């Protein structure tokens, strides 16, 4: 119901009713190809279809504004502690091109063995529960609605309770979620019997969704010591996710392999992650790719992120992206803001739109070096595999510690992560089923013994209870809150005062956070430490020093400091008050000509202020189509009319640049009384600037306009086109 | 390398030979995982099938605590519920129900 561009997005009435909402839609949805798209001026190689409400690239504004989206679909991650706040944020990445808002858990929601439920602040995350996704996608709806482009909400099917949690998200709609089981074993210590017999549940439902599935190989760069040695491990976990997805019965077509490619300068990452970006392809025609960001070799300075990361835009390019995910370029800084949420965003829409149609011009020299790293890493996977095989099969393998090894398979430096087959979160969690285990439900997996009720229903389970609840959506059981404490209307009231002041956030609603970047003239601690006291007297509550770059050991160091401010600024206290385009200048002396004599008048030799107000070099009048008639310096005052005068100019200006005993303004009153002692003072403009000029004083001299330091040529234009209306 | 004698075997193998192995011997890696799928159970997947007949996530816990105390999970969470409603004609929800605070359990033995 409804939704206004110029209208927040009401939140507390998006809250409401959550026993009662369904999705819209069920499903992953892919962006359409626009082909040969005409958008302004251009055309388009490799778009799909724009949006109808967006905020286009700043620089968009020299091209009609005009917002073309790339062809791969678009992620950002989005999950603060709070959703909502987060469904905020959510809009305004939608508007920026984002059509995939991925929710990270709240911390450890792994462990967590079953379902959560209600709104509990989230730890370094959201807690996932059927409450806050029917708000999130309830708010997505909305927000699609409005960019006119489906959006694909996204979070994680992972640990003890992923059957539960799949469960869940089919319901609720989820369009997509990472699951892979091999995550659950290496990273989160979980029993590997009981999460890969939880997996193929999982998988099961997801797949009756048709949900997409991301993987889990991009921890992998992470844990590694070296990501650039980690590649023939990487082909392997996302070769084992996608035949066991493929198997339990998913489409290759929702199975996504997540990656990363694995280096950042200074090392020459092109040159590394490139043939692996190739190979992995090359191996895996028919499957999804999800290219994600780097995050392993980022720091603090956001430029730094922001160029690495159209670096891993163009490995994308010159290989292949279904899905392009991104990374804040503040998250080696901190927790992401709106702001860099947007910053993502743009940069993603930006270099893709920019290389659009690059491979109609490049292409990979497939012969060649490359060529040959290609193969070699093809061949260390196989190898891998074969030794896996070798001692007995997967599980065998992470017991012998075969993973997380920091040396480049088949080099083994023997300090990767070992499992036993025996241990781990949930072991003895196992059980067999017999000759009679049943479950009337659909979408279940394993051995189901509905012949001992009738033979007719074996392919649909779920006619023994009239329907599961993935096709009696209201059989489902809705629970609202738990704690009566730690939920979101505890959170909503204790910042309702915020729904007519205003201050500025971060992430969380009023939470006062900004952003502060200054030099300092001396050496780095010195520095940090003076940059806080700064702050401080700047009226800052928790200041921190999050970035620190050192311009030169002794010349100076750049700080950037988060910090509060405490007060708020009432929206009523603002006094607000409310121009002529280069456009509708030309537009306005193409059609009415119009002549000018210049000079820089009396004994003054000073000439280059008045040039710099005609020369077409800084934008000057010359630009504009001004016939400007100039008489050069030391030009007599009496001189500089008697050409207005013989060559019908329209305007006189002239150049005071020596201003001793108020010459200046002196001659200025000259150049006035000259005119009207010879008649052509009310049929004339005249315009005078100089380094002593004051614009008012100047025209109480009897002058039409007076400029000074800092005239530019659009301004005296400005000035000669409406003063000359204004006399007709 | 070291991984080049470890690749003697590998060197004469086509693109797509080479692929083919490393696809097959992939399936050949999870298909006993797989296996384990069918032929088993877990807390989560019983709780999951609670969840998908009209239970809650706490209703959904008790049963499955209350299945586990009874080395009953080879039947099936699920079925258990199932069975006692038929039996007893009753509601699929109030038989559930009914076992969450461990009623007709001496039923679900025999
Ligand atoms: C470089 C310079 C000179 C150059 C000039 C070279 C040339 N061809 O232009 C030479 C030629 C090196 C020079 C000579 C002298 N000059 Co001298 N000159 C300067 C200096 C440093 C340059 C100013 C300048 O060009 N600014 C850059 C331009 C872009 O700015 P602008 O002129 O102000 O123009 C802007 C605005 O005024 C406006 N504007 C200006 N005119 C007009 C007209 C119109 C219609 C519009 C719309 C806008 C507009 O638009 C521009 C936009 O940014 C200044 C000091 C200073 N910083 O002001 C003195 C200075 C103006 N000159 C000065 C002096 C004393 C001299 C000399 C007398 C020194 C000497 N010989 O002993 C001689 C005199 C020569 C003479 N017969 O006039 C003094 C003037 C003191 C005063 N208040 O009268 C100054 C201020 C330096 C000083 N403080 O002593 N100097
Ligand atoms: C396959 C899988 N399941 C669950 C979890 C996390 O769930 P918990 O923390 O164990 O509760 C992860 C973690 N990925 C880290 C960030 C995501 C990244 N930035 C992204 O590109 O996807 C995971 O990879
Ligand atoms: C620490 C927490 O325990 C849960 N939880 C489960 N049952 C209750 C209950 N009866 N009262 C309060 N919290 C409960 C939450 O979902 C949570 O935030």
């Amino acid at each position: 119901l409804q939704l206004r561009v110029n209208e927040k997005l009401d939140v507390e009435n998006i809250l409401k009713d959550l026993d009662k909402y369904t999705p819209k839609r069920r499903g992953w949805t892919w962006r359409q190809p626009a082909e040969n798209l005409q958008m302004g001026p251009f055309i388009y190689k490799d778009a799909s279809t724009p949006l109808e409400n967006s905020v286009a690239l700043p620089s968009a504004k020299y091209f009609g504004d005009i917002d073309p989206q790339p062809l791969p679909v678009i992620t950002t991650e989005i999950a603060s502690g709070r959703f909502e706040d987060d469904i905020r944020r959510m809009r305004m990445a939608a508007w920026h091109g984002a059509d995939h808002i991925m929710v990270i858990r709240t911390a450890g929601q792994s462990h967590y063995d079953g379902l959560i439920e209600g709104t509990p602040q989230g730890i370094g995350g959201v807690p996932i529960t059927r409450k806050q996704v029917r708000a999130q996608r309830k708010a997505l709806d909305l927000i699609e609605e409005e960019v006119g482009r489906p959006i694909n909400y996204h979070s994680y099917v992972s640990g003890v309770a992923g059957p539960d949690i799949a469960v869940m998200f089919a319901e609720e709609g989820v369009n997509g979620a990472h699951q892979d089981p091999q995550y659950n074993v290496l990273y989160r210590n979980i029993n590997m019997i009981r999460s890969f017999i939880d997996a193929c549940e999982s998988k099961t439902i997801m797949a009756w969704a048709d949900m997409a599935q991301i993987d889990g190989a991009h921890n992998a760069n992470a844990t590694a010591r070296e990501a650039w040695k980690v590649m023939p491990e990487l082909m392997v976990q996302h070769a084992l996710n996608s035949i066991f997805s493929l198997k339990v019965g998913m489409k290759k077509s929702n199975i996504c392999l997540s990656t990363v490619p694995p280096t950042a300068p200074p090392a020459p990452s092109m040159y590394l992650d490139l043939p692996y970006a190739v190979a992995l392809r090359e191996m895996f025609e028919g499957y999804r790719m999800r290219a994600q960001m780097n995050t392993k070799y980022m720091e603090a300075s956001t430029r730094e992120a922001t160029v690495t990361h159209v670096l891993n835009l163009l490995i994308s390019k010159l290989t292949r992206a279904d899905i392009q995910s991104t990374i804040t370029p503040d998250e080696g800084r901190n927790v992401p803001w709106h702001i860099y949420n947007i910053e993502a965003c743009d940069t993603a829409k930006q270099a893709l739109i920019g290389m659009d149609g690059l491979m109609d011009m490049v292409q990979l020299k497939r012969e060649g070096v490359l060529g040959d790293t290609v193969r070699e890493l093809k061949e260390r996977a196989v190898l891998f595999m074969e030794e896996i095989i070798e001692a007995g099969g997967y599980f065998n393998a992470v017991e012998q510690g075969f993973f997380v090894d920091s040396g480049y398979y088949p080099e083994r430096n023997g300090d990767g992560i070992a499992r036993q087959i025996n241990g781990g979160i949930g072991a003895g969690t196992v059980f067999e089923r017999d000759e009679d285990y049943m479950a009337p439900v659909t979408a279940h997996f394993g051995y189901n013994n509905v012949k001992q009720y009738d033979e007719a229903l074996v392919s649909e389970p779920s006619k023994l209870i009239d329907g599961c609840t993935l096709e009696v959506p209201e059989k489902i059981v809705y629970i609202d809150e738990l704690d009566e404490n730690d939920n979101v209307n505890v959170r909503m009231e204790e910042t309702k005062e915020f729904r007519s002041m205003i201050k500025p956030e971060v992430e969380w609603q009023a939470d006062g956070t900004v952003l502060l970047t200054m030099f300092l003239p001396t050496s780095k601690r010195v520095a940090e430490f003076a940059a806080i006291e700064f702050a401080k007297k700047m009226n800052l509550e928790e200041v921190e020093v999050i970035n620190r770059e050192v311009m030169q050991e002794a010349e100076g160091t750049r700080i950037e400091l988060k910090g509060r401010v405490p007060f708020s600024i009432d929206i009523n206290s603002l006094v607000i008050p409310p121009i002529l385009s280069e456009d509708e200048i030309r537009e306005d002396i193409e059609k009415t000509p119009l002549k000018i004599v210049a000079a820089t008048v009396g004994e003054d030799e000073h000439s280059v202020g008045l040039r710099e107000v005609i020369d077409i070099k800084h934008g000057g009048i010359e630009k504009y189509g001004v016939e400007v008639h100039y008489l050069g310096t030391s030009v007599p005052v009496e001189k500089l009319v008697d050409a207005a005068i013989e060559l019908k100019a329209d305007a006189i200006l002239a150049s005071t640049i020596i201003s001793h005993d108020d010459i200046h303004y002196k001659n200025m009153k000259r150049i006035h009384e000259l005119a009207v002692e010879k008649g052509i003072r009310d049929k004339i403009m005249i315009g005078c600037g100089g380094t002593q000029v004051t614009p008012e004083v100047a025209v109480k001299q009897g002058v039409d306009a007076g400029f000074g330091r800092g005239s530019k040529g659009i301004h005296v234009a400005t000035f000669l086109v409406k003063k000359r209306r204004e006399m007709r | 390398d070291d991984f080049q004698q470890r690749r003697a075997h590998l060197a004469n193998l086509s693109d797509e030979e080479l692929q083919t192995r490393f696809w097959e011997m992939a399936e050949k890696i999870v298909d006993p995982l797989l296996d384990l799928g069918k032929k088993n159970t877990t807390p989560s997947i019983e709780r999951s099938v609670l969840l998908r007949m009209g239970f809650s996530s706490l209703e959904a816990k008790a049963i499955v605590d209350k299945t586990m105390d009874r080395g009953l999970m080879g039947k099936g969470a699920g079925h258990i519920v199932y069975k006692i409603a038929k039996e007893k004609n009753i509601s699929v929800r109030e038989a559930g129900l009914a076992l969450s605070e461990g009623k007709y359990w001496d039923d679900a033995i025999q």
